[PDB]
C-alpha cells in the first residue's frame, strides 16, 4: 500500500502491476482523511472465502454472472482491497425486514 | 329452438367436426340436434364473468372481471363503489368489455 | 451509499406530494437501477442497452437499430422473457403459466 | 412484481424553493448527469 | 432434474396462481367429459363442479413448480396445503 | 509472343467475330495505344469501339491501366494503355473449357399446368388406377446428343493441345 | 376495440397468462406456419392435400415443425426478411 | 432392409379418457398409429416389440384442449429401404414406362431406360409382359431388382431400381 | 446409400431406453418373418387374457391372425408377411438358428450380413457384386464357403 | 393453369355455390343447411403527349370526362402504321 | 354480381329512394352499378352473370329514419349525381348527455 | 379453421439471428422477379416474372398461389431474391462497415495491431462481444499502418487509409493528399480476406454473422402478403410503396446492367451505381439524416420497411 500526496507519474501507475500475485494499492492521503465506513448510508461489508462463495452459490443455484455486480472502483471496494470475482456480503438495516443481507461480486 | 333473436339464444354450433353451422339459414333446413363435444355459442347470460376496462389503464385494478347481469337500454350499469379505482366518473366516460371464450380463462377471471 | 441515497431521493418526491407508496416497490425500483454495480438510467440508453432478449429491447425504444445489431451479432435470444413471449403468441412464464401441470397415473389409480 | 411497483410508483407521478414534483422525478429516473438545484446538508 | 420429495423446499401451500390453474384445467376437462371423481349435489357448471372436486383433493392432477435452475419439483395436487 | 498471339487467335475464333479478332491484331501490330489510337488506325467510331470495349472489359482477354499526361496544355491528356495480361486469359480460358466439358458431362412436363417432375416426382405421380404419369394439382397427363457434344469437344481439345503446348 | 400495451401489462400485473393468450391470439389473429429444423426459416413449402413438404435449400422433406402464431408476427419476421435478416426460430434449446 | 430399432413417440389423449385403464388406451393408440403406418425417417413402421414393458413416462396437460400429451419410448420392428440396395420383388401393375415391383409394403418402379436392350415391353399380352430374349416378365413373376434411388417423404416412400446389370432380372 | 453409411437412426451405434449402447439390428428375412409372426401368439394371448373378465397354409393362418391381432386396417402388414412367406429362405427358427450364427462369424457389418441371408448368392462375384462393401474385405472362396453351405442349409420349399 | 377457387358446400352439393356473405360477420355462408364456407373476409412519347395534350384542354376549360375521353382515343391510335405522320399537332387536335 | 343483401323493394327505376319512404339500416339508397369485362375477372360466378358490378351506397348499417328529400344534380364537369338528406328523431334517452 | 397437418406441432422456445447468406437467399427464393411490370400484358393475370407472380404468394381469395396451392389464408406467401448487377451496402450496418474497416487492414485484410500487444491482450479477454469490438475499435482506428515486423505478423506495411462517412459513400485519406471513394467491391473483397479469428475476435459469428454479408450481393423480394394491394372504390387498383420501390430497385438495376454491358462512360456507371445504392438504401430506411427522401408521385413520402417498424402504431 502506498500513499500519496498530491499525483504521481502515469509511468509509476503503469509499473504498479508487475509484480503477480503481489498487488500495490494507492491511495492519496487527501482522499483518505475521512473513513467512509463510519458513514450513516454505508452499511458493513464483509468479504468472503471461496469455499463460503461455492456455498452461497449451489444453494442459491446460481452463476457468477448472476448476482448482483459491483464495480472495483467503487470506493468500498478499494477499502476492502476487493479482487475480480470476489464476492462481498452486505447487511443493511432495513424499515421492513430490520436486518436484510446481500450478496455482492466485485466485476 | 329459440334461435338468435331472443335474448337467451345461440348464434352459431360447431360440430365435432370442426366446422360451423350460422342459425340464421338453419331453420330453413329446420332441425338441428346437438351431440357431446359439440360446442354451442350462446348470447351472454347472466353470471358469465366478463373482464371491464376504462382506459389509460394504469392500475392492475383499471382491469377487474365482473359477473354480468343483463339489463335493458344502452350504458354499462355498474355500482358506484367501483368507480374510483377506474378513476371514473358518469359523464360521456366509455368503459371496453371483453369476454373470454375458453372455459379455462372464463375460471381464471373469476378466480384472480 | 448510492442506493440508500437513491431511495431517500424517491421517496421524498412521494412523501412531499402526500402520498404513501408501499416501502418494498419502492425498493424493488432502487436495487434495478443498481445491480449492474452502477447507478444504471431508466432511459434508451441506460438498461435498454444491457444484454437482455433483442425482442424485449427493441418493443422498448430503438427497434430497427437493435434489431440490426442483434443481427450483425447473431444473438440469441431463449425466449424467457415475457415481451418475447407475447410477440410470439405463446404462454408466459410468468403467474399462471411460470409452472406446469401434468397428470400423474399414481394418484388417478386411487 | 416489476410491474406492479412500476405502476405503484408511476400511478401517484399522474396526481402530481426545492425542485420537487414530477420534474424531479424525471431527473431523478433519467439520472441526470446535471440537475437544476444542487444542495447539501450538513450536520 | 426432478429433485426427490425428500429435499423438495418449495411452498407446501397451493399459491393462487397454481389454485387458479389448477381450477381452469380441471374445469375443462370436466366440460370434456373426463371422469367425475365426486358425487354431485345436482351441480351443473363445470366451474362449479371443478370446485367441488378441489374441496376434497379427488383432483388427479400434479403441478411441476420450474426452479430458476431449469430444475423442477413435483407437488401432487392431493398433498398440496390449500388455503 | 508468338505462342501467345496464336493462343490469342484461337481464343478470337472460338469466342466472337472476325472483327474482334482483327482488332485484337491490330492492337499485336503496334506495341501501345491510348484510347485514341485503334479509332486513327480503323474505320469504326469511336461510340462502337466503346461496344467492343466493353465486351472486352466483360471477360480478362486484356488489361488497361490509366493514366493521364500531365503537361498544363489545356486540360492536359487522357491517356489509357491497353496491354494483354497473359496469366488472367490462361485462367479464363481454362474454367471455361473445364466448365464447357462439366455441361458436356451433364423429365417430365404437364401441358396445361407447364409444371416440372423429376424421376423421385415419377415414383409420387404414379397411381394405381389408370397407368401414366399424373400432374399434382391439376391432375393432367406428363409428357417431356453426347455424341455431338463430343464432336465438338474434339474442337475443345485442338484448344487444349494448344494450351498444354504454350505451357511447356 | 384495443387491447394495448398498458391493458395487457394490468393482465401481466394480475399475474394471468392464459387470458392475456387467448387475447392475443383467438380473440384477434391466429396463424400456422410450418418452419424447417435447420434454418429456422418459414421457407417451407407445405403442400398438404398430399401431406407434402419441401424446405428447398436446406433440402429437408422429412423434419419440418408446426407452431402458432400471431399474424402480425409472422409479417415481423417476413419484414425482417426482406431487410435481409434472418430471425430463425427453433423448438429446442441448443443453448441449454 | 428390415431393422429393429427404438423409437419414441407423443400421444394426446382427450379427456374423457382419463379413467384409471387409460394405460391401457395408450397402448392402443399406440399400436393402432404405429403399426402398418409409415415415417419418412425410419421407414414403414412394421409391428411392435416388448407390447408389455412400454413405457409410459410422465404424462404432461397442455394448455387449452386441456388434452393430455404423453411420451412413449417403445421397441419395434421397421422396414427402410436403401440406395444401392439389391432386393427380390413380385410385380404387381405395368406401365409402357416399366413394370411396378413390389417388395414387401414398398412398390419400387423400375424404368424401361433402366432395363436391359433385348428387354422388351408387349401389350399383346394379357396382362403386359415384358419378354426378353430369354426371360418373361409378368405379374406373378418373380424378378431381383437392386435399388438405384429412393425417395422419403414425411409418412410416405417411394423408390426406383434397374435389373439391368448382371445377376439381375427374373428369378 | 450403401457405402455402408446409414441414417443417423440407421447408424451402427444404437443405445436402448435404458441409455445402454447397442449395435445396430438388422434382419435377413427369414426369422424376420418369424419374429414378426412370433410376437402376434403372445399378442394374441394378451388379447384373450383381458378377454375374461406348404407356405400356402402359412399365408391364410397369417390372414387369419391378422384379423385377429392387427385391426385389419394394415394392407402393408399384410403385404409385408405375405413378402416375407413366400421369399423366405428358412422356414423354421431352429434352421435359422445355426444360420443367424453361421452368417456372423468375421463381424461383417448388419447391412451386409442381412442382404447375405435374405438373398439367393452362388459365386463370391454375385454376392460381392449385389453387395459391392463385400469386395477387399473378405476372400472370395470363404465367402463362396459360406454360399455354398447357406444354399445347404436352406430349407426346402 | 387452373388457380380459380370456387366454393362448394360438401354437405348440400346439390347445386353449384348458391350463398350469402355476411360481411359484418366478415363470414360467407351457404344460405341452405347455413354452413360457415369462409371466415375472416379481409376488406416517353406517351407522357409527352399527354402532358401537351393535358395543357390544350385546360385552357380549353373542357371539364376532365372530356380529357380523359380523348386521352383513351390518343392512347388507341398512338405508333400505328395508318396514321403514319401529321407531326403530332393533327393527333392532338 | 357481388350484390348487397339489403333490400332494394324501395328503390325506384331511376335508383333512388322517392322521399318520404320510411327506410332503416342496410337498406340501399342509390343503386349504381358499374361495368365488367367478361375475361377481366370471371371470379366466382362473373361468367354466368355477364354483365354488371353491383356499387349501390346503403344507409348506414346502425341507422333508421324517414327520406326527407332527394336532389338531382349535373355538377361542374356534367356528371349527373344526387343527394339525399334522411331526417331521425332523437329522443333523450339513458345514455344521451347534457 | 385452417386446414390439418400431420406435422408435428411445437412451440417455439429459442430464436437466432443473424444475416441471410446470398447463396441461402437463393436456395430459399422461388424466382428472379426480372420484369419491373406488375400485372401482365393482357392486363389481367400476373406478369409471371413480375414483381408479383402466381409464384408468390396470392391474394383476392380466388387465387390458389401455384406453388404451395392452398389459399390466401392458408399461404405464407414466399419469396423471391433479386440479382443484383453491382454489390451495395445495407444501409443499417453502413456505420459498422465503416467500423470494421477502420479495425482492419484494407489490403492484406489483417487485424491491425496484434495479439502481441498488451492492450490488446487485455481487450481479448472481455467476454461481452459488443464490448470486445468497441474497445478493439478504439486501438485500431487510431494505428494508420499495417506492419511487416513487430518486436515480440503479417506482413504488407501499406498505410491503411482514414475513412470517412459522406453522403451514403466511404471516402479514403492517405496522407503518404490522395483521397479516393471506395468501392464496394474492393471492400467487400477486403471483408472476404478476414480471417475467421479475425472477424469472430471482432462481434461476429462465422455461421450467422458474415461482413460479406452485410454488403448486399443479392436482395430478398417479400411476398405480396408483406405488401398487398388495395383497391379504391373497389374498381381501382391500389398499389403498395414497397411495390413501387421493388419497381425502382428493378428498373435502376436493369439500366446499371445495360450501361455495364456496353458504352460504359465510367462517369455514368458510378452514377448508375449511386442512383441503385439509393433506391436500395430509401427502400431499406426513407428517413436517413441529410439524404433526400424518396416520393412518391402524390408527394407523400415513402414509407419504408423502418417506417412500417419504427413508431408507435408500428407493427411492434
Ligand atoms: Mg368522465
Ligand atoms: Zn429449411
Ligand atoms: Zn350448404
Ligand atoms: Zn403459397
Ligand atoms: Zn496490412
Amino acid at each position: 500500500i502506498f500513499v500519496y500526496q498530491n499525483n504521481i507519474t502515469p509511468s509509476a501507475m503503469k509499473l504498479v502491476p508487475s509484480i503477480p500475485p503481489a498487488t500495490i494499492e494507492t491511495f492519496n492521503e487527501a482522499a483518505l482523511v475521512v473513513n467512509i465506513t463510519h458513514h450513516e448510508l454505508v452499511p458493513k461489508h464483509i468479504r468472503l472465502s471461496s469455499d463460503e462463495k461455492r456455498e452461497l452459490l449451489k444453494r442459491y443455484r446460481l452463476k457468477e454472472s448472476q448476482l448482483p455486480r459491483i464495480q472495483r472502483a467503487d470506493p468500498v471496494a478499494l477499502y476492502l482491497g476487493l479482487k475480480r470475482g470476489e464476492v462481498v456480503k452486505i447487511i443493511r438495516k432495513s424499515e421492513t425486514s430490520g436486518r436484510y443481507a446481500s450478496y455482492r461480486i466485485c466485476m | 329452438r329459440n334461435g338468435p333473436n331472443e335474448h337467451p339464444g345461440a348464434k352459431y354450433v360447431i360440430r365435432d367436426s370442426g366446422d360451423r353451422i350460422d342459425l340464421r339459414y338453419s331453420k330453413r333446413a329446420g332441425d338441428i340436434q346437438l351431440q357431446y363435444g359439440w360446442k354451442v355459442e350462446r348470447h351472454i347470460m347472466d353470471n358469465d364473468p366478463v373482464l371491464f376496462n376504462r382506459q389509460p389503464s394504469l392500475h392492475k385494478m383499471s382491469m377487474m372481471a365482473h359477473r354480468v347481469k343483463v339489463i335493458p337500454y344502452s350504458t354499462f350499469r355498474l355500482n358506484l363503489s367501483v368507480t374510483s379505482p377506474y378513476n371514473a366518473d358518469f359523464d360521456g366516460d366509455e368503459m371496453n368489455l371483453h369476454v373470454p371464450q375458453s372455459e379455462e380463462t372464463r375460471a381464471e377471471l373469476s378466480q384472480l | 451509499a448510492g442506493r440508500a441515497a437513491l431511495y431517500k431521493e424517491v421517496y421524498n418526491v412521494i412523501a412531499s406530494d402526500g402520498s404513501y407508496v408501499n416501502y418494498r416497490h419502492m425498493a424493488l425500483l432502487v436495487d434495478v437501477m443498481t445491480t449492474q454495480g452502477g447507478l444504471t438510467s431508466v432511459t434508451r440508453h441506460g438498461f435498454n442497452r444491457s444484454n437482455t432478449g433483442a425482442l424485449m429491447r427493441c418493443s422498448f425504444e430503438e427497434t430497427v437499430e437493435i434489431l440490426f445489431e442483434a443481427g450483425a451479432s447473431a444473438e440469441l435470444d431463449d425466449c424467457r422473457g415475457v415481451s418475447e413471449n407475447v410477440i410470439l403468441g405463446q404462454m408466459a412464464p410468468i403467474g399462471t403459466g411460470a409452472f406446469d401441470v401434468m397428470i400423474d397415473e399414481e394418484s388417478l389409480v386411487k | 412484481v416489476g410491474v406492479l411497483a412500476a405502476q405503484s410508483i408511476g400511478e401517484p407521478a399522474t396526481q402530481m424553493k426545492v425542485t420537487s414534483g414530477v420534474p424531479r422525478l424525471k431527473e431523478i429516473l433519467n439520472v441526470a448527469k446535471n440537475m437544476k438545484t444542487p444542495s447539501l446538508t450538513v450536520y | 432434474k426432478a429433485i426427490p420429495k425428500d429435499q423438495r423446499a418449495t411452498t407446501p401451500y397451493m399459491t393462487k396462481y397454481e389454485r387458479a390453474r389448477i381450477l381452469g384445467t380441471r374445469a375443462l376437462q370436466i366440460s370434456m367429459n373426463a371422469p367425475v371423481f365426486v358425487d354431485l349435489e345436482g351441480e351443473t357448471d363445470p366451474l362449479r363442479i371443478a370446485m367441488k372436486e378441489l374441496a376434497e383433493k379427488k383432483i388427479p392432477l400434479v403441478i411441476r413448480r420450474y426452479l430458476p435452475d431449469g430444475s423442477f419439483e413435483d407437488w401432487s395436487v392431493e398433498e398440496l396445503i390449500v388455503d | 509472343d508468338d505462342i501467345v498471339k496464336n493462343l490469342l487467335k484461337f481464343v478470337v475464333r472460338g469466342f466472337y467475330g472476325g472483327s474482334f479478332v482483327l482488332v485484337l491484331d491490330a492492337i499485336l501490330f503496334h506495341s501501345v495505344l491510348a484510347e485514341d489510337d485503334l479509332k486513327q488506325l480503323l474505320s469504326i467510331n469511336k461510340t462502337e469501339l466503346g461496344p467492343l470495349i466493353a465486351r472486352l472489359r466483360s471477360d480478362r482477354l486484356i488489361s488497361i491501366h490509366k493514366q493521364r499526361e500531365y503537361p498544363p496544355n489545356s486540360k492536359s491528356v487522357e491517356r489509357v494503355y491497353y496491354y494483354v495480361k497473359y496469366p488472367h486469359a490462361i485462367d479464363a480460358i481454362k474454367w471455361k473449357v473445364h466448365q464447357v466439358v462439366q455441361r458436356l458431362k451433364d423429365g417430365y412436363m404437364c401441358p396445361i399446368c407447364l409444371t416440372k417432375y423429376t424421376q423421385l416426382e415419377a415414383v409420387q405421380l404414379l397411381n394405381f388406377d389408370r397407368t401414366e404419369f399424373l400432374c399434382s394439382l391439376c391432375d393432367e397427363p406428363l409428357v417431356e446428343k453426347q455424341d455431338k457434344l463430343n464432336r465438338l469437344m474434339d474442337q475443345i481439345q485442338p484448344i487444349i493441345d494448344s494450351l498444354k503446348k504454350i505451357d511447356d | 376495440l384495443r387491447f394495448g400495451e398498458m391493458e395487457r401489462d394490468c393482465m401481466i400485473a394480475h399475474g394471468a397468462a392464459s387470458f392475456l393468450k387467448e387475447r392475443l391470439m383467438e380473440a384477434s389473429d391466429a396463424f400456422r406456419v410450418h418452419i424447417c429444423g435447420i434454418c429456422g426459416l418459414m421457407t417451407v413449402i407445405a403442400k398438404l392435400n398430399h401431406n407434402q413438404f419441401e424446405c428447398k435449400g436446406c433440402d429437408n422433406k422429412i423434419d419440418i415443425y408446426q407452431i402458432h402464431i400471431p399474424y402480425a408476427a409472422k409479417l415481423l419476421f417476413q419484414e425482417l426478411m426482406a431487410m435481409n435478416i434472418t430471425p430463425r426460430l427453433y423448438t429446442d434449446r441448443s443453448r441449454d | 432392409m428390415f431393422f429393429i430399432k427404438d423409437l419414441s413417440l407423443n400421444i394426446t389423449l382427450h379427456p374423457s379418457f382419463f379413467g384409471p385403464r387409460m394405460k391401457q388406451y395408450l397402448k392402443t393408440k399406440l399400436l393402432e398409429e404405429v403399426e402398418g403406418s409409415c415415417t419418412g425417417k425410419f421407414g414403414y413402421i412394421l409391428c411392435v416389440l416388448d407390447y408389455d414393458n412400454i413405457d409410459i413416462q410422465r404424462g404432461r396437460i397442455l394448455p387449452t384442449d386441456g388434452s393430455a400429451e404423453f411420451n412413449v419410448k417403445y421397441r419395434a420392428v421397421v422396414f427402410k429401404p436403401f440406395k444401392g440396395e439389391v432386393v427380390d420383388g413380385t410385380v404387381v401393375s405395368c406401365s409402357q414406362h416399366g413394370f411396378e415391383v413390389q417388395v414387401g409394403p414398398m412398390k419400387v418402379f423400375v424404368t424401361k431406360h433402366l432395363m436391359p436392350q433385348d428387354l422388351t415391353f408387349n401389350a399383346g399380352s394379357n396382362p403386359p409382359s415384358y419378354q426378353s430374349s430369354e426371360d418373361v416378365i409378368t405379374i406373378k413373376s418373380r424378378i431381383r431388382v437392386k435399388i438405384e434411388g429412393c425417395i422419403s417423404q414425411v409418412s410416405s416412400i417411394h423408390a426406383i431400381g434397374s435389373i439391368k446389370e448382371d445377376y439381375l432380372g427374373a428369378i | 446409400a450403401a457405402t455402408l453409411q446409414l441414417g443417423q437412426e440407421f447408424q451402427l451405434k444404437q443405445i436402448n431406453h435404458q441409455g445402454e449402447e447397442e449395435e445396430l439390428i438388422a434382419l435377413n428375412l427369414s426369422e424376420a418373418r418369424l419374429v414378426i409372426k412370433e410376437a402376434l401368439v403372445e399378442r394374441r394371448r394378451a388379447f384373450k387374457r383381458s378377454q375374461k373378465k406348404t407356405r400356402e397354409k402359412e399365408l391364410e393362418s397369417i390372414d387369419v391372425l391378422l384379423e385377429q391381432t392387427t385391426g385389419g386396417n394394415n394392407k402393408d402388414l399384410k403385404n409385408t408377411m405375405q413378402y416375407l412367406t413366400n421369399f423366405s429362405r428358412f422356414r423354421d427358427q431352429e434352421t435359422v438358428g445355426a444360420v443367424i450364427q453361421l452368417l456372423k462369424s468375421t463381424g461383417l457389418h448388419p447391412f451386409e450380413v442381412a442382404q447375405l441371408g435374405s438373398l439367393a448368392c452362388d459365386t463370391a462375384d454375385e454376392a460381392k457384386t449385389l453387395i459391392p462393401s463385400l469386395n477387399n474385405k473378405i476372400s472370395d472362396d470363404e465367402l463362396e464357403r459360406i454360399l455354398k453351405e447357406l444354399s445347404n442349409l436352406e430349407t426346402l420349399y | 393453369p387452373n388457380l380459380n377457387i370456387v366454393l362448394t358446400c360438401p354437405e348440400c352439393k346439390v347445386y353449384p355455390p348458391k350463398i350469402v356473405e355476411r360481411f359484418s360477420e366478415g363470414d360467407v355462408v351457404c344460405a341452405l343447411c347455413g354452413l360457415v364456407l369462409s371466415d375472416k373476409l379481409v376488406d416517353n412519347e406517351v407522357q409527352a403527349a399527354f402532358a401537351k395534350i393535358t395543357m390544350l384542354c385546360d385552357a380549353a376549360e373542357l371539364p376532365k370526362i372530356v380529357k380523359d375521353c380523348a386521352k383513351e382515343a390518343y392512347k388507341l391510335c398512338h405508333d400505328e402504321k395508318t396514321l403514319k405522320g401529321k407531326s403530332m399537332e393533327s393527333i392532338m387536335a | 354480381l357481388r350484390m348487397k343483401h339489403g333490400t332494394y323493394d324501395k328503390l325506384d327505376d331511376d335508383g333512388l329512394i322517392a322521399p318520404g319512404v320510411r327506410v332503416s339500416g342496410e337498406d340501399v339508397i342509390i343503386g349504381k352499378t358499374t361495368p365488367i369485362s367478361p375475361d377481366e375477372e370471371e371470379l366466382g360466378q362473373r361468367t354466368a352473370y355477364h354483365s354488371k358490378r353491383d356499387a349501390s351506397t346503403p344507409l348506414r348499417s346502425t341507422e333508421n329514419g324517414i327520406v326527407d328529400q332527394v336532389l338531382v344534380t349535373t355538377n361542374q364537369d356534367g356528371l349527373k349525381f344526387v343527394k339525399v338528406r334522411v331526417r331521425t328523431t332523437k329522443i333523450p334517452q339513458i345514455g344521451d348527455k347534457f | 379453421g385452417q386446414q390439418y397437418s400431420s406435422a408435428p406441432l411445437r412451440t417455439v422456445k429459442e430464436v437466432q439471428f443473424g444475416l441471410f447468406s446470398p447463396e441461402e437467399v437463393r436456395a430459399i427464393s422461388v424466382a428472379k422477379i426480372r420484369f419491373p411490370e406488375t400485372m401482365d400484358e393482357t392486363q389481367t393475370r400476373a406478369k409471371i416474372g413480375g414483381l408479383n407472380d402466381p409464384r408468390l404468394g396470392s391474394i383476392d381469395r380466388n387465387l390458389k398461389c401455384q406453388t404451395c396451392q392452398e389459399g390466401m389464408n392458408e399461404c405464407p406467401g414466399h419469396f423471391g431474391h433479386i440479382d443484383l448487377a453491382k454489390p451495395v451496402f445495407h444501409v443499417g450496418f453502413i456505420a459498422k462497415i465503416k467500423k470494421v474497416c477502420e479495425c482492419v487492414c484494407m489490403h492484406c485484410g489483417k487485424l491491425l495491431l496484434d495479439e502481441h500487444n498488451e492492450l490488446m491482450r487485455q481487450a481479448l479477454a472481455i467476454k461481452d462481444s459488443k464490448k470486445r469490438f468497441a474497445a478493439i475499435w478504439t486501438l485500431c482506428k487510431t494505428k494508420m499502418v499495417c506492419e511487416t515486423d513487430v518486436p515480440s505478423r503479417g506482413g504488407c506495411g501499406n498505410t491503411q487509409p482514414t475513412i470517412r462517412k459522406d453522403g451514403l459513400k466511404l471516402v479514403g485519406s492517405w496522407k503518404k493528399p490522395e483521397l479516393r471513394v471506395l468501392s464496394t467491391e474492393e471492400i467487400l473483397n477486403i471483408f472476404k480476406h478476414i480471417s475467421v479469428k479475425d472477424f469472430t475476435s471482432l462481434g461476429f459469428n462465422e455461421v450467422f454473422s458474415r461482413p460479406e454479408w452485410m454488403i448486399l450481393t443479392c436482395l430478398p423480394v417479400p411476398p405480396p402478403p408483406v405488401r398487398p394491394s388495395i383497391s379504391f372504390n373497389e374498381s381501382q387498383r391500389g398499389e403498395d410503396d414497397l411495390t413501387f420501390k421493388l419497381a425502382d430497385i428493378l428498373k435502376a438495376n436493369i439500366s446499371l446492367e445495360t450501361l455495364e454491358h456496353n458504352g460504359a462512360p465510367h462517369h455514368a456507371i458510378e452514377e448508375a451505381e449511386s442512383l441503385l445504392q439509393f433506391h436500395v438504401a430509401t427502400y431499406m430506411d426513407n428517413d436517413i439524416a441529410g439524404q433526400p427522401q424518396a416520393l412518391q408521385k402524390s408527394g407523400r413520402p415513402v414509407k419504408s420497411i423502418r417506417a412500417r417498424l419504427k413508431g408507435k402504431e408500428g407493427r411492434i
